[PDB]
């Protein structure tokens, strides 16, 4: 066994590790993973941080399954594919006003379709509120690709990201309010028109080579 | 004496590490300028569709990318048709006869490099469908034939070494580009010849690789050692069992069949336009209506597309969103957005279920058809990254249909089945299998994949011969 | 709102629940069962507990809370409990019913501790190897028998590891043997192995010297 | 005439069909026997080792192994030494020169075929410091010489598809096998022909990965496309750039001074056994006694090593525990221990702190002499996995030695410096270049290290013709 106070920097960490797993449950149907408990993945790498700072040979590298170390790995992983540092400010210390902002926004887009509810009249009260926050997400992909240097715009924080496809998926899949305008004829003759120019240049080179 | 061999030696071996150099040079300027430019012209396309798609008048939206193909071709095809007609294809039958040993006249001129490769950029550019691989062959030939020893004997030896320099820069095998300077030489074995090819081809698809890494910043990572990189093909997916060589020889006769048929449609689409479309006018013409008419097709094709899945990490460079649910983007679009190569790459690495058969089966038969109608026009294209395309189109279709009709099956991965109609359908159309047969074992870096590929390389080229025979004896 | 997407159905608000406490024991006893590893011993209750409550909660709440998003947060976790116990590997050193340890282990490691608790009062390290090297021994030939048993009975892997608890055990075990105790088995036979390595190391020199030597003369 | 054309085209390529199948077969054969002859030999003499380890009588070890060593080879000598003289080597020189033109008597026997196959299984059991990849080339030729077209230049023609497909049953190289068969013909170019050895060397790897997969029980994954495997070399740790090249051409003078070393010590050592050693009685005594000293300093090294870390999962068969903790094999004994292909892959991929300088130094000093000394023995054994064994030895030292110089940089992976170093030493003791290099392109399946790869061949020719010149005009 251990030191005594050896087996406090362990104790720590297990039930620091403890809080933070059961708050990535039970915060992952509606995703609030960076909102809701960024401070315990923190104090969970700041405890662990504290074990690397007379105990780190002795809990880390002591034996083959590193339990410690793959714990710590995972939610390193989890972390940094939640793309939850985006959520934060680069202090880390809480949410940034962009995120801040779509929040409420997301929470506003909300507000209209309850009051709506009783399709119709939802798709044409407050169209302009789904419209100004898919405006914002569109912003915040192409400010957050120019922030951090990411090559594509792919994945934003996953609150973010499933607060919008919640949104998405209530205004075109629930309801039925998205109305593109649709100009098929004109789209048919255009396109028949230009389908329709190689028969006559084929033909009328087949008949002007005859008879020269 | 060994004094004066030894000098003429060391620069034969000096110019042809100059030609592979040049001729990765020459590879690397295409693909950043092409890259660039077709980037610009699908953001402006991207741009005005998405503008016009809720507000309206998308028909203006065809009007100009029909527009901006024809401008491209326009500039393509005038300065092959009226300056350089040698310079139109992909100039491979010129090279093989150069090799062969009559001279076509204006095919190693360097006025022809300079067309060849505007008019290749151009070409792609525009939107027809064509493949940039193809003309770098004649372009590591033309300049072989101008760096370089002023004397008929060597400047062949040059020339296939600039060759073979161009199929290792245009696919990234080395090892095939060798191969294919032998077998066009035909001639006796030369030891020290075939050295210098060898050093001129790895040369070439170096010289890709590290320039093409430092435009990328990746400079610690070279993975572009040719234009179409097929990826790695290192997963138990992408595993094969002894009971589906049966399978891959059908493949084969598949892709023999429907190579006949591009090249039965090629024929008589040839006849017909050295008859009546011979004068340089019309064949400007000619092209600027088939580019005009790829847009419009593939317009008609995105806007009548009712299936979009929600974008990937990299499934789209210039995701098109049209007419479906907010955070979907066209399926279809994807298809004719994407470069011919990254299409390939995704067809041959992708999950099942990734690709929806009808629109995949669409786009196939819609784009076999305007591949061979694109083939033959005064313009420097090739026709390898099409075939390629088509193949992996309707061999990742057959892969989708084993799935289904063997409930799912795990060896029935529809990457694989790809991969292998990739081949089919290059095998059944440029009938040349030596050296294609190592293209494809560098191009997928597998040993264990080349035995079926070597099998449906063989059936589709028996098959394509005696269906060939057959259609001309029917007619 | 429909009582999917923008909250969460109470049917599934509650299982989500008892699948957040039932991974926050696993993890808590997963930790404090690290260092000395009593891991496949200890937290099979709380691992069991959490795959019954992850198949319960997946056959109606499979679609709303397991792939109902990109981060499959309840998807991840699972596999990276499963993933944990395969790496631990202590399928094989428990039982088929899974309710308790085997046989083997069992007889493992009280073993384990009768061998460590005759180390202790062997100190007050030359008496611990003078008389504490039966039990050692009998131990380490238990173990190098229960990797064959694996060997066989499982027929894995050469080389496969059994539950993680039971190899940490020996390494201790070995560690203390051999390390810290510092007990080691003298040789004496380096003149014998000179001997016979000088003797055959000096048979070509003599081949090829006496070839040299016959061929001198006709 | 066609008709008889074609009668005759097919039975060739039904043939060469034969010739690809009966060749991999050999090859499983000798796979298959020999780890399972070696298997037992190392289970006895482990077994033995660890029951003296402890009670004393360790030097009863040593003659046991010395004695199961000098078994094998005096059985694998004496039926070469004895009855077919033809058989001994690898049987290149002895095929280069019946593809030159010149044919040597009994090369192409079935009785030859039967000696060398039983050879080559006695002398890697025996555990002569060889490899059986190289006899692999004589068997398929005596293969293709028996099976088939009863004349010279037939003869020659299917010659050539076994040699083709001993190359690419030991290598898992079929293109190296079929350029192996050019240069060694070094005649006209035919495409019927190139086809047949294409054919012939792609089947032969095809028939050796797919019963070896029925062996191993598993048969969804054919990752034995050779006799030895490299394995996958896509890692960011496995990655260079320019500033690496430089590097390469060092350590390629290096392969190239070593490798003329080894071939004037050898050549020296030639000299002295035809003087002296050429009577057969003589030939089958030095050869056990080389093998009773290879078990000898096997043994000293393995008894005098104070090297030993724990079992980190696999990288062996028979870990060896000598004089130090419980659960800790000794680092040489799996040195000698596990056959030449698996410590070349080991040493190919492996963290770089998992070699002990002294104790790889110590190995690759020994096994350099050992190896050089057991060429010449009159016994059916090949040279190419001992020089590919050395060169990534040292190479592996040489990229030790970079991580120490430049603090453990990225870059200094020393698996990317075994596998050039590999290549050094190979180049620089055969000098076959050419063929060589497109063999290691296909065994690490990357274009992209074919570059470096050619660099350090050819650098180790050039350096070793020069210093083999300058080192006989000093004697
Ligand atoms: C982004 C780039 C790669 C797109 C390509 C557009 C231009 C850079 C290209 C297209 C047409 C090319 C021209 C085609 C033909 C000529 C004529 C040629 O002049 C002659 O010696 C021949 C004159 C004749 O016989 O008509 C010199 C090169 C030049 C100007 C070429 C220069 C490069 C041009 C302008
Ligand atoms: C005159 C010859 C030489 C060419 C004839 C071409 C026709 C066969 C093509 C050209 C334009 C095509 C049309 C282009 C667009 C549409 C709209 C499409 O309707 C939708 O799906 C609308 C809703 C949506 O956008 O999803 C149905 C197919 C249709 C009529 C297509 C049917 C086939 C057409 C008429
Ligand atoms: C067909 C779809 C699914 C793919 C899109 C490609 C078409 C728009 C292209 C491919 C081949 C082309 C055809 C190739 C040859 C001809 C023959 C040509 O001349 C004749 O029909 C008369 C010849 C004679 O009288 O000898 C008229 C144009 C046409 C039909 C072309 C029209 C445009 C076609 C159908
Ligand atoms: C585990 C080991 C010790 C098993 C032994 C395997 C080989 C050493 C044996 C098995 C089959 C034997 C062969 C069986 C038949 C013959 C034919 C025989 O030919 C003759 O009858 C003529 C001999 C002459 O006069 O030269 C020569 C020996 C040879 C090749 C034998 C050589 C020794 C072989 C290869
Ligand atoms: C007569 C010619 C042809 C051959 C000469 C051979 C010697 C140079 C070799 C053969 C055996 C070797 C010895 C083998 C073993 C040892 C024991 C070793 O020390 C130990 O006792 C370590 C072993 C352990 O306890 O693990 C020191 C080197 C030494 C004397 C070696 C020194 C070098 C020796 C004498
Ligand atoms: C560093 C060593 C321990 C690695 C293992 C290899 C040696 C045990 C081998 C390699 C080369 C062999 C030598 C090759 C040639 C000779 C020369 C030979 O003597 C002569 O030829 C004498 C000629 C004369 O007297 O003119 C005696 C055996 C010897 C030393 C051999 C003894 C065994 C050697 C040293
Ligand atoms: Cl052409
Ligand atoms: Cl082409
Ligand atoms: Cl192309
Ligand atoms: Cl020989
Ligand atoms: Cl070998
Ligand atoms: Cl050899």
């Amino acid at each position: 066994d251990l030191d005594p106070e050896c087996r406090e920097l362990l104790l720590d960490f297990a039930n620091s590790s403890a809080e933070l797993t059961g708050c990535l449950v039970r915060s992952a149907r509606p995703v609030r993973l960076c909102q809701t408990c960024y401070p315990l993945f923190q104090q969970v790498v700041s405890k662990m941080d504290n074990i690397s700072r007379s105990c780190a040979r002795s809990l880390l590298m002591a034996d083959r399954m590193q339990i410690v170390v793959i714990l710590s790995e995972f939610f390193n992983t989890t972390w940094q594919e939640a793309n939850c540092a985006n959520c934060l400010t680069n202090n880390s210390e809480e949410l940034s006003n962009s995120t801040v902002y779509f929040l409420n926004l997301f929470n506003h887009t909300l507000t209209c379709f309850e009051h709506n509810l009783q399709y119709s009249e939802v798709c044409k009260n407050c169209r302009e509120a789904y419209k100004t926050l898919s405006s914002l997400y569109s912003e915040m992909q192409k400010m957050n690709e120019l922030e951090n240097k990411a090559e594509p715009g792919t994945h934003l924080c996953i609150d973010v990201e499933d607060a919008m496809n919640i949104t998405r998926k209530l205004w075109s899949r629930t309801f039925n309010c998205s109305v593109p305008c649709s100009d098929t004829v004109p789209v048919i003759a255009v396109s028949v028109f230009i389908l329709f120019l190689p028969v006559v240049f084929y033909l009328s080179s087949f008949l002007h080579s005859e008879q020269k | 004496n060994h004094t004066a061999f030894r000098t003429v030696e060391i620069k034969r071996w000096v110019i042809c590490a100059l030609i592979g150099i040049l001729t990765g040079l020459v590879a690397c300027f295409i693909d950043i300028v092409v890259e660039n430019l077709a980037g610009l012209k699908y953001r402006v396309i991207k741009g005005n569709i998405d503008k016009f798609t809720e507000k309206g008048g998308l028909s203006f939206s065809l009007l100009l990318w029909a527009t901006l193909n024809a401008a491209f071709v326009l500039v393509g095809s005038v300065i092959v048709a009226f300056i350089e007609p040698v310079a139109a294809g992909s100039g491979i039958p010129q090279i093989k006869c150069f090799l062969n040993g009559v001279k076509i006249p204006h095919v190693v001129r360097l006025k022809t490099l300079v067309i060849k490769v505007s008019g290749v950029i151009l070409s792609v550019v525009g939107g027809l469908a064509v493949g940039k691989e193809g003309p770098m062959i004649h372009s590591g030939s033309v300049i072989a034939a101008g760096i370089s020893f002023r004397r008929d004997t060597e400047k062949r030896d040059f020339v296939s070494a600039g060759a073979a320099a161009g199929v290792s820069a245009a696919f990234g095998a080395p090892v095939g580009g060798v191969l294919f300077s032998l077998e066009e030489g035909a001639s006796f074995w030369n030891q020290f010849l075939t050295w210098r090819i060898f050093f001129a081809s790895m040369i070439s698809t170096f010289t890709l690789n590290f320039v093409l890494s430092i435009y990328h910043g990746n400079m610690w990572d070279l993975s572009s050692p040719g234009l179409i990189n097929f990826g790695r093909f290192d997963s138990e997916k992408m595993a094969y069992t002894i009971h589906e060589i049966p399978v891959f020889i059908a493949m084969g006769v598949v892709g023999g069949v429907l190579g006949a048929v591009f090249n039965a449609l090629n024929y008589w689409l040839t006849m017909f336009r050295i008859r009546y479309i011979h004068r340089p006018c019309l064949q400007v013409i000619e092209a600027v209506l088939v580019a005009a008419v790829t847009a419009t097709v593939a317009f008609v094709l995105i806007y009548s597309s009712r299936d979009c899945q929600p974008l990937q990490g990299g499934s789209m460079s210039y995701p098109l969103q049209l007419f479906c649910a907010d955070g979907e983007y066209n399926s279809m679009a994807a298809a004719f957005f994407n470069t011919p190569e990254k299409s390939v790459v995704s067809l041959f690495h992708d999950p099942p279920g990734s690709y929806n058969p009808l629109t995949l089966g669409l786009f196939t038969l819609v784009y076999f058809f305007l591949a061979c109608w694109t083939y033959g026009l005064t313009v420097s294209a090739g026709v390898f990254i099409p075939s390629l395309l088509i193949g992996a189109a309707w061999g990742r279709l057959f892969g989708i249909s084993l799935s289904y009709l063997t409930g799912a099956a795990i060896w029935a991965d529809p990457g694989k089945y790809a991969l292998m109609g990739a081949a089919a359908q290059l095998g059944g159309i440029v009938r040349m299998t030596l050296s294609l047969t190592v293209i494809m074992m560098e191009a997928t870096s597998n040993v264990t994949y080349g035995f079926p590929i070597m099998l449906v390389l063989m059936t589709a080229k028996i098959v394509g011969d005696v269906f060939i025979e057959g259609l001309y004896d029917m007619h």
